[PDB]
RNA sequence: CGAUGAUUUUUGCCCUGCACAUUUUAGAUGGAUACGAAUAAGACUUUUUAGUCGCUGGACCAUAGCAGGCUGGCAACGGUGCGCUUAGCGGAAAGGCUUUGUGCGCUUGCCGGCGGAUAGCAAUGUCAACAUGCGCGGGGAUAAAUCCUUUGCAUACGACUUAG
RNA sequence: CAUCGGUUUGGAGCGGCAGGAUAAUGGCGGAGGAAUGUGGCACGGCUUCUGCUGUGUGUUAUAGCCUCUGACGAUACUGCCA
């Protein structure tokens, strides 16, 4: 239909300097500094104040309109990844063969490794994104704990991690066994 | 002092023609810095040369002339209708002309 | 209509065509990766194949039932007396390729392989490299400034280096030179010991070690115009056919109306360049050993 | 088409029995006279028993906008013919002329229905005095309060076949 | 701060001038679609157009009602003073340079030429000493 | 529109068939055009699109004798050329002597390393395309079906583009000192008539 | 497509400064005038707010002189051509881009003096780069391949690997 | 090269006349009305009230718009010019 015009209202907190420049977005608070690029969307951006910016796409159709809430999300979770932090709880599902998690250093790399995941002599190998944290957690048994300022990195190791213990051959409906995403939250309780 | 030129350069860029059939009697000129029927109406009636040369001299010289005349413009883009004394060979296409600038009317 | 059986082809599309190598020479296709890493060393070298003999060795391979019994291999020998270098070529990275910029020789070169150069020596002057020998007249300020050439824009430093084939039994007088890439260390590093090694000799240890996997480039053994049955190893036609037996008894459908290029037919067998990979070295034996 | 809005006036021919028939106006969007005339007698044979051999036409008078530069909206009735069937639609527009809306029209069902000229009836064509008239969201978007927008990424037009210049978009 | 760059375009707004056919003066009363507007002027017939056959200037016509008539844009535009604040742009400089250049005769371009040797005599003589 | 002795066509940013059209007519008029940057053209439509089309096009090869069928070269300057023999009559001695007048290559090589690069507005993607469509780059198509040279070509690219920007450092300095020059003898007789005249 | 070796003791060959004469042209007739990137962006000034620039190359450079002659002066110590000459950079197909000093010119930056006719009122009215040959001049070098015999790592014959 | 005759293609062609709703518009004048309501007024959020701004009110005020109409005056378009 062509919408004349679509507006978004981004909400900055306190702590945070949002810097965008040729659709470079930078985000900067306590927690460390984001950056995304979105070259690939024709939006424009406005400061309204120092806590306020406006989003806009001028004459776009549907998908083109539909592309605005997604650059404002987006934009939203880098802020929110640098005052808050990002952490994915998961858990080890198993029936019978006790899944052993290490965190893992070769080559100067760290790897999460899976060993004994339904009794299988194969070893399993996840690379880790750089600035997200693995941890085997203290509270509570059968636990990782992926931690980072971005919401896409920590999201996707989980769910790398998710993927490589998935089984084979088998009832899924019966073999539940596997690594799941229990919890998604923030570092900062709220 | 560096230049001398007192002639348009063109090129002869074709024969007048269908699809499948030419018609040689009738030459297509591109006239340089022409892009517009206007524009290549100040040309009609102009004389064209073109100047080549030959194997053997005749008195003494290499260069021989076909000469010619802007008739009437052709299409939307400056092109023009040329009629020579003897039809430009098809080995020219491509081949640079004079469109000199007599006889003049301005 | 279709087959009233399947089977699989004779012989290999992998390597057409089937004719003469165009030099008795092997030439190394490919070149080990280089490593900047890694210390300065050749990837290449020269024999001859003596012949063939037999080995006993005790097999260490567990859970084979051979597992510390000897068996009995055939084996290779390659006669490989050391090669002298005498050039370095400098090879340019270009978005055609890669690119000889420049060719640097010693300084003296043998006979034998300055009879490389010649078809008919016997009756030359025997002029090669002589004037380019001449060119290092005291000072050899050319051959540095081609060699600055080579390590200031070469990517791919190669050595040229050549056979001393008068150490082995052989009649002819031709050495053979061919080009080795270097591995290891930097364009210049790898020009300086090129430079360093000019009408020295380089030995076989200094190549391979023992129980190395190495590959072999060589052309094999010739055998002419040959026929399809033993050319691609078809079936032989029943005794009863006329015209006689040793064919191929189609040679295509009517459509397409040719002859498709992968028919068997006869034609050369043999003498084709061919690269074995994954021979294991047994032994590197010296020539002053006794035993 | 470029179209022109035509009063065309029509009659029985008069008889012996009925010697004043009654008068009968259309409004006719067509290029020319010739047309207008021709669809004039279209809408009356599918109205009433008249033919144009059995009516005469009394009046053809073109008809010019009252306020040739003033922007008004539109809604027009239609009917038209689909492959399927037959559908009544209700479109509206933007535009400073009557005629011109009905360009706009044409152009839009060839567009959107792949409906020909001959496909389509204009029912009636209706200015839009009041906003709340207005009932299509995409020509309500226009008539709001200090309405402004760029237009980003301006393609300039080039004489020549090169330029010794890198292009711009800015506008 | 933020720091955001924002975008620096020309509107399609009531008010803004335009040029049309590259020679006239216009101003945009009243937006009927996306492509289409309605332009009025003191040397310009009140008629619609569409935005790609006019191109936006950067300057605007303050406090200009939506769809006024003729009478009102040429008193506002005298107001204004537009036609001297267009002359004054670069833009317009431009454009009448352009025509200026157009209308020389032979004489006077050689009188630019011999004009132009000595101008660079002089620049080159400045320029070589500083 | 002036008869240029050689043209030398930037090819970045420009779609593919649109210049290869344009330079098409332009050969067969007798105009020598060297097309550089081809790794830099682009194609309408989305990357996998076009590698479907060009795996499209490697199927084609003459049954009985596969030396003998189309030959698919994965270069992007030569797809590029592919493209404009699709539009050049080939097979006539016109046409052959067309094809002479044109050269086509990745990247810049010498000489023109240092001569002028023109654009084609009417072959411009980000002048044609509609801002939201999606988009091929030719060397990453050629990367994809075979070509083996990207890694060189973008090195021996960033090169010229450092001499480049130090050539232009040297040019700009040299301009703005003659602009001052020029702003110094102004407002003087021979300034202040060329004034009057438009210049 | 590249790198490299050797290139006829023959009056033959190579490099080079010419001079003249030729054959050819897919087609000189002032100049192919060099950032890169983005385009919902660029570049300036302050200030990161705001202002300005573009909206086409109808530009920029060059352009006056018997196809550009012979002379004189004024002014500045510039511009430009050629010839040597210094140094640097450039290997993607570099074969070019700058640079030092110098010599000879020309200079329309300004002002002069003398000459052009008759090609008859137009006749391309002949002026260019590449190549070739030949006459000189200065330099520089002084081979191989094939057949033949032989070999058998090859082979229908050619070809090939060898040796002489 | 000039002029002529025949055929024909054009011009950023120029002028006169006619017709139409004796164009419709516009400009001027008068009357009435309304909102995507100007000023003002009343509440407000950031502004040293810095096109400040939003929401209410209402009818030209420090903008204007719409409808009808009265006397003029043009232009478009379509034709004609022996």
């Amino acid at each position: 239909m062509k919408y004349i015009q679509t507006d978004q209202i981004l909400d900055i907190p306190e702590g945070v300097t949002v810097d965008i420049k040729a659709r470079v977005v930078k985000v900067t608070g306590p927690r460390g500094e984001l950056t995304k690029d979105l070259k690939h969307i024709d939006v424009t951006f406005n400061k309204i104040n120092n806590r306020a910016i406006k989003i806009t796409v001028h004459n776009g159709d549907r998908k083109h309109v539909a592309a605005l809430r997604t650059v404002k999300s987006l934009i939203a979770n880098l802020i929110t990844g640098v005052t808050k932090g990002y952490k994915y709880k998961m858990r080890f599902v198993y029936a019978h063969f006790p899944i052993n998690v290490n965190i893992i250093k070769k080559d100067g790399q760290d790897y999460v490794e899976i060993r004994n995941f339904l009794g299988e002599k194969r070893v399993r190998e996840v690379k880790i994104h750089e600035g997200v944290t693995m941890e085997i957690s203290s509270t509570q048994k059968d636990e990782l704990i992926v931690s980072g300022n971005s919401l896409e990195a920590v999201s996707q190791n989980a769910a790398d991690i998710q993927q490589i213990c998935r089984v084979r051959n088998k009832d899924i409906r019966k073999f539940l066994d596997g690594i799941y995403v229990s919890e998604r939250g923030t570092i900062v309780e709220e | 002092a560096e230049s001398h030129r007192l002639y348009v350069k063109g090129k002869h860029i074709s024969y007048q023609r269908s699809k499948s059939v030419t018609n040689p009697n009738v030459s297509l000129i591109q006239i340089e810095g022409v892009a517009s029927p206007k524009d290549a109406k100040f040309y009609l009636g102009k004389r064209i040369a073109y100047v080549y040369r030959a194997p053997k001299e005749i008195r003494g010289s290499k260069i021989r002339v076909i000469w010619g005349k802007v008739t009437r413009t052709h299409g939307n883009n400056g092109l023009v209708r040329a009629n020579f004394k003897k039809n430009l060979p098809p080995k020219t296409f491509g081949a640079s002309v004079r469109i000199m600038l007599y006889p003049s009317n301005i | 209509s279709h087959r009233k059986y399947e089977a699989p082809r004779h012989g290999s599309l992998g390597f057409l065509p089937r004719k003469r190598a165009a030099k008795q020479r092997g030439r190394v296709k490919s070149f080990p990766k280089d490593v900047k890493s890694k210390p300065v060393a050749l990837t290449a070298f020269l024999g001859y194949k003596a012949g063939m003999t037999t080995i006993v060795r005790d097999l260490d391979r567990p859970g084979s039932k051979m597992h510390k019994r000897e068996v009995v291999e055939a084996a290779t020998v390659v006669d490989t007396p050391p090669m002298v270098v005498v050039g370095v070529v400098g090879y340019v990275e270009t978005p055609r390729g890669l690119r000889s910029l420049t060719t640097v020789w010693a300084e003296h070169l043998s006979e034998e392989v300055r009879r490389r150069f010649y078809k008919n020596w016997y009756k030359s002057k025997k002029k090669a490299f002589t004037k380019y020998s001449g060119k290092y007249a005291t000072d050899a300020k050319q051959v540095e400034t081609e060699l600055a050439r080579i390590k200031k824009y070469a990517s791919v430093v190669r050595v040229l280096a050549h056979t001393q084939i008068k150490k082995t039994p052989l009649s002819q007088k031709k050495a053979h030179l061919a080009e080795i890439q270097i591995n290891g260390g930097s364009v210049s590093d790898k020009v300086d010991w090129a430079k360093e090694h000019f009408e020295k000799e380089v030995s076989v240890d200094s190549v391979f070690e023992q129980d190395e996997m190495i590959d072999v480039i060589a052309v094999t053994k010739g055998h002419g115009f040959e026929g399809v049955t033993h050319r691609w190893g078809t079936k032989k036609l029943p005794r009863k056919t006329h015209r006689g037996l040793r064919k191929v008894a189609c040679i295509g459908a009517w459509h397409p109306a040719n002859v498709n290029w992968t028919v068997a037919r006869a034609g050369q067998n043999g003498y084709h360049h061919r690269t074995s990979i994954n021979h294991k070295v047994y032994r590197v034996g010296k020539g002053t050993d006794e035993a | 088409s470029r179209l022109n809005e035509y009063q065309v006036i029509g009659r029985n021919l008069p008889t012996e029995s009925v010697p004043e028939p009654k008068l009968f106006r259309m409004r006719i969007f067509a290029p020319n006279t010739v047309v207008a005339k021709s669809r004039y007698w279209y809408f009356l044979q599918k109205l009433h028993k008249v033919k144009k051999a059995s009516g005469e036409i009394v009046s053809v008078n073109i008809i010019s906008e009252a306020k040739p530069t003033k922007v008004k909206t539109f809604g027009i009735w239609l009917r038209y013919e689909s492959r399927s069937g037959i559908h009544n639609m209700y479109k509206e527009y933007r535009d400073v002329t009557r005629v011109g809306a009905v360009e706009t029209m044409y152009q839009d069902l060839a567009a959107r229905h792949r409906a020909r000229f001959r496909s389509i009836h204009i029912l009636k064509v209706v200015e839009l005095e009041k906003t709340d008239d207005v009932k299509r969201q995409y020509v309500k978007q226009f008539l709001t309060k200090d309405l402004k927008f760029p237009l980003p990424h301006r393609v300039q037009k080039s004489k020549k076949l090169f330029q010794a210049t890198a292009p711009t978009t800015f506008y | 701060s933020s720091t955001v760059k924002a975008a620096n375009w020309r509107f399609v707004e009531v008010g803004r001038v335009v040029l049309v056919d590259n020679k006239e003066l216009a101003t945009i009363v009243e937006i009927i679609d996306q492509k289409r507007v309605l332009i009025d002027g003191p040397k310009i017939q009140r008629q619609a157009i569409a935005l790609a056959k006019i191109v936006l200037t950067p300057i605007v016509l303050p406090n200009l009602p939506r769809g006024s008539r003729t009478a009102t844009v040429t008193k506002k535009w005298a107001a204004a003073d537009i036609d001297a604040k267009w002359a004054a742009s670069g833009w317009a400089k431009k454009l009448a340079n352009k025509e200026r250049r157009s209308q020389l005769s032979d004489f006077e371009r050689f009188q630019v030429m011999v004009l132009k040797k000595q101008r660079r005599f002089a620049t080159k003589k400045a320029l070589v000493k500083a | 529109s002036s008869f240029e002795k050689v043209v030398v066509i930037d090819g970045k940013g420009h779609l593919l068939g649109r210049l290869a059209s344009i330079v098409s007519k332009q050969i067969l008029n007798g105009q020598k055009v060297v097309v550089v940057r081809c790794e830099e053209l682009n194609i309408s439509g989305e990357f996998f699109r076009n590698k479907l089309k060009y795996h499209d096009y490697l199927r084609k090869a003459t049954r009985y004798n596969k030396k003998k069928g189309p030959f698919h070269f994965r270069a992007p300057s030569r797809i590029l050329y592919k493209a404009i023999r699709g539009m050049i009559p080939h097979k006539t001695a016109r046409g052959k002597a067309a094809l002479e007048r044109l050269k086509v290559f990745e990247g810049v090589p010498p000489p023109y390393d240092k001569k002028k690069r023109v654009v084609v507005p009417q072959a411009l993607r980000v002048l044609r395309l509609k801002p939201g469509r999606k988009y091929t780059t030719v060397g990453k198509l050629s990367s994809a079906v075979g070509w083996k040279y990207e890694s060189v070509v973008e090195k021996l690219e960033e090169k010229r583009k450092v001499q480049s920007a130090e050539y232009y450092a040297k040019k700009k300095a040299l301009t703005k000192k003659l602009n001052a020059a020029k702003a110094s003898t102004a407002e003087s007789e021979a300034a202040q008539k060329l004034a009057a005249f438009g210049y």
